[PDB]
């Protein structure tokens, strides 16, 4: 036959490809499964093999589809300098994403940095990085977290496809992942609650995984499914003995540091 | 007979895609082949002016966002910085957990950077579809090892779904690839493309299985977080169960690097002969990496498994140890303010300034980081020579193999083809070295848990992360003052090899590594890719 998939645009900004590299993590299904049956990936510069001019090429010839397209966005855009701080193609990333943006179907940001500005953005902010949002004034669905779970990413993606916009929070985020304190869903809850935390690393206390609260811990303030769902289908940091740094949330550089700490 | 046009002219490649980050690279041809380069980093973050002023212990976490590729690395090298700075020595069990950690992320970068940043150059997707696949499997059955995955059916049904993807019209990730139509530059026989085509799609099912296998230990994947200052937080990393789990993850894993990845680049490499004559450049560097001795900065230089070596002038027999004072960056060519150059990174200064496009005064957001007056190029070519040339007994074995089967001289491998080959090289040694690593952990983790050591801030100090990450020497120092990050800067792989010329108007390892590149096709320079892509670029990592 030959039933048309969705087009999908790719950008990568002011980013480290660890949004990218998230999104491939995928088991349901597979990335591959995902671009040859799913969507039609038609933009992507971690993986697509034209490069330069024939690469530019493929972009604009996505954003002049009959059928249209949805616009994905990994990382912030720097604004400095009229945005010459970070280009591609000679053109700078906010004019590129600006242009894209204009005929999407709909925007998904992928990761802290798209969504709300990332790690760029964090004082004194050299670049004046700026999220998708801000920079171009228009809403976005947000995917964050640095990077968001896969199960997060494409979730959002097969629901813009096959149902809609889902219920977003009043940051942009879908409930359906971002509803809940990774707190309320800890295993380490009762040592909170008990008041049983570890005051170091190495102590007994940390050894018997106690809550880490003390540790600087930011699950209480965090909106993630993380213990819910795990990373790699078998951990998530708090079971590794680490604090959560709060990663999921807009600006957390700067709201969420210092780290090790609640002050 | 290497094909190349008689084009004379410049040439623009931006975006090069299939890396990390944002690059331009410009060169000018004459006659069919690069005469001059330019490596044209085109984002600027600013990771070590964000960090200024603010907790050491929040550094790893910022760092680590340097790359999401290269992920862990940043976070490790960091760690080790602090560690450093505040003198603590971290439990044998943490050194483990760190370096094995490493291991799983060399693991998974490598397998992904070869199938699906790499393979392109030298595959021709499309031209699989002419295989037949009987006679691909054939091909498979003769020259790897046997394996169902590679049988008629499993490489006919990768073709019937290729065949209905590209009939769709709608190519995707293909869409105006340089080697849509044929390209003269590309060798290989259909039957090989089909196969590598096969372990391209397999190799995006397997990239998963590395990924869990380094989230046991890291806590997940992308981004880590197992490391904190004085050792590791991860005490269920040293347990039973998810230690069982990791290592059978970890043997899934590297069979496919032994079935797939190392067959894979081996064809590759015996039909693209000629590579082994184009790309090389001569003074090379590494940290060194798997370390027995983590306690300070020399004992990792003294005791990393992959040894630590500078060589020069591709003098195999004269491996000089690592002068840690005697690194430095540059910046006259770089996008940074005037007066910066020859700093050594305890004395870093990253104060920016954007020029214009072009500029060949000023064209790129990396710095250019020098050893002695001398760029150097790092990553797994160079940690094959250093260890070949210090007789490491798996690197010479793997290494004269490698030799043995292509049938070139141990010379041929200063070049793209070598760059290519080293990278699967160590990836087939990390491997063979995983069980033992991992039953030295399990059993000192079972006879005792301690992983994390005491320590205390001290009010002003200095200290120098070392690792060698996928990509090659990696180092973060800081400077404490005020109990606070005074200066933090970060000096990495691609910094090394992409960054642009120093102030003596030398060449980085790239843009001599493309001087004679072949252009059989200015429309679509593939070569450029091959080169490029063979030093494995992060721009993301290297301008941070
Ligand atoms: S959100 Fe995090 S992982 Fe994603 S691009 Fe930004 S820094 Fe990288
Ligand atoms: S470890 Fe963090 S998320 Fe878990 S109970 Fe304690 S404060 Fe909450
Ligand atoms: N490997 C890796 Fe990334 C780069 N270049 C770092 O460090
Ligand atoms: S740091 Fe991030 S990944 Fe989850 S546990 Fe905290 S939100
Ligand atoms: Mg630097
Ligand atoms: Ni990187």
């Amino acid at each position: 036959t030959a039933k048309h998939r969705p087009s999908v645009v790719w950008l990568h900004n002011a980013e480290c490809v660890g949004c990218t590299e998230a999104a491939i993590r995928t088991i349901k299904p597979y990335i591959d499964a995902l671009i040859l049956d799913t969507i039609s990936l038609d933009y992507q510069e971690t993986i697509m093999a034209a490069a330069g001019e024939a690469a530019e090429a493929a972009l604009h010839q996505a954003l002049e589809g009959k059928d249209g397209y949805y616009l994905v966005v990994e990382g912030g855009l720097p604004t400095i300098d009229g945005g010459q701080w970070g280009m591609v193609a000679g053109h700078p990333m906010i004019e590129t994403t600006k242009k894209a943006a204009a005929k999407a179907k709909g925007i998904i940001c992928i990761g802290t940095c798209s969504a709300y500005g990332g790690v760029q953005k964090a004082k004194p902010n050299p670049s004046q990085a700026k999220g998708v949002s801000e920079a171009l004034g228009v809403k976005t669905i947000n995917i964050p977290g640095c990077p968001p779970n896969p199960i997060n990413f494409v979730g959002a993606v097969v629901h813009v496809l096959t149902k809609g916009i889902p219920d977003l929070d009043e940051n942009g985020r879908p409930k359906l992942f971002y509803g809940e304190l990774v707190h309320d869903n800890c295993p380490r809850l009762p040592h909170f609650e008990a008041s049983e935390f570890a005051p170091s690393f190495d102590s007994e206390e940390a050894k018997k995984g106690f809550c880490l609260y003390e540790l600087g811990c930011k699950g209480p303030v965090t909106y993630n499914n993380c213990p819910k769902v795990l990373f790699n289908q078998v951990n998530w940091p708090v079971q590794a003995g680490h604090p959560c740094l709060g990663c999921s949330e807009p600006d957390f550089w700067d709201t969420m540091t210092p780290f090790y700490e609640q002050g | 007979p290497t094909p190349q046009s008689t084009f004379t002219g410049p040439i623009v490649v931006d975006p090069i895609t299939r890396i990390e980050g944002h690059l331009r690279i410009m060169v000018e041809v004459e006659n069919g082949k690069v005469k001059d380069a330019w490596s044209s980093s085109q984002l600027f973050r600013g990771l070590e002016i964000i960090l200024k002023g603010r907790d050491p212990r929040d550094a790893q976490h910022f760092t680590q966002r340097a790359c999401g590729v290269c992920t862990y690395v940043h976070a490790l090298a960091s760690s080790r910085c602090v560690d450093d700075a505040v003198k603590v020595s971290i439990p044998a069990n943490a050194r483990m957990m760190r370096n094995l950690v490493m291991a799983s992320q060399y693991l998974h970068d490598h397998l992904v950077h070869f199938y699906h940043l790499h393979a392109l150059d030298w595959v021709d997707v499309t031209a699989a579809l002419k295989a037949d696949p009987n006679k691909a499997a054939k091909l498979a059955a003769s020259i790897a090892p046997a394996r169902p995955g590679n049988s008629a059916k499993a490489l006919k049904a990768v073709q019937d779904k290729l065949k209905a993807f590209v009939e769709s019209g709608q190519l995707g990730i293909f869409t105006n690839a340089y080697f849509l139509g044929g390209h003269k530059a590309y060798y290989l026989p259909p039957e090989v493309d089909l196969i590598a085509t096969a372990h391209y799609l397999e190799a995006l099912h397997m990239q998963v299985k590395a990924a869990s296998a380094m989230a046991i230990l890291g806590g997940k994947n992308p981004h880590t977080q197992f490391t904190v200052v004085g050792g590791c937080s991860n005490y269920q990393g040293l347990t039973k169960d998810p230690l069982a789990n990791y290592l059978a993850l970890s043997k899934e894993v590297c069979q496919f690097v032994n079935e797939c990845y190392i067959p894979d680049l081996l064809a590759v490499a015996g039909f693209y002969k000629d590579w082994g004559g184009i790309g090389g450049t001569s003074n090379y560097l590494a940290f060194g990496e798997f370390a027995t001795d983590d306690s300070s900065p020399e004992k990792h230089l003294a005791t990393s498994q992959f040894p630590s070596g500078v060589i020069t002038g591709r003098d195999l027999g004269k491996v000089d140890n690592v002068d840690l004072g005697a690194i430095y960056e540059d910046v006259k060519y770089s996008w940074y303010a005037p007066g910066g150059d020859g700093k050594h990174p305890y004395d870093g200064v990253t104060d920016p300034k954007y020029t214009k496009l072009d500029d060949k005064d000023h064209y790129s957001w990396m710095k250019a980081p020098r050893y002695k007056g001398k760029a150097m190029e790092v990553g797994p070519l160079a940690r094959t020579f250093i260890a070949y040339a210090k007789g490491q007994p798996d690197f010479k074995k793997v290494v004269d193999m490698v030799l043995g089967k292509l049938s070139v001289p141990a010379t041929a491998l200063h070049s793209t083809l070598g760059r290519t080959a080293a990278r699967g090289i160590e990836t087939a040694i990390v491997c063979a070295n995983m069980e033992k690593w991992i039953k030295e952990m399990a059993d000192s983790g079972a006879k005792d848990n301690t992983l994390c050591a005491k320590w205390e801030m001290p009010e002003e100090s200095k200290g120098v992360g070392l690792a060698d990450a996928p990509r090659g020497a990696l180092s973060h120092w800081i400077r404490i003052k005020g109990k606070k990050i005074d200066n933090f800067q970060l000096v990495v792989p691609s910094t090394w090899n992409l960054g642009p010329r120093g102030a003596q108007g030398d060449k980085s390892p790239v843009e001599e590594a493309l001087i004679g590149t072949p252009i059989a096709d200015p429309k679509r320079p593939v070569e450029i890719l091959r080169t490029v892509h063979a030093f494995d670029p992060c721009i993301a990592c290297g301008v941070h």
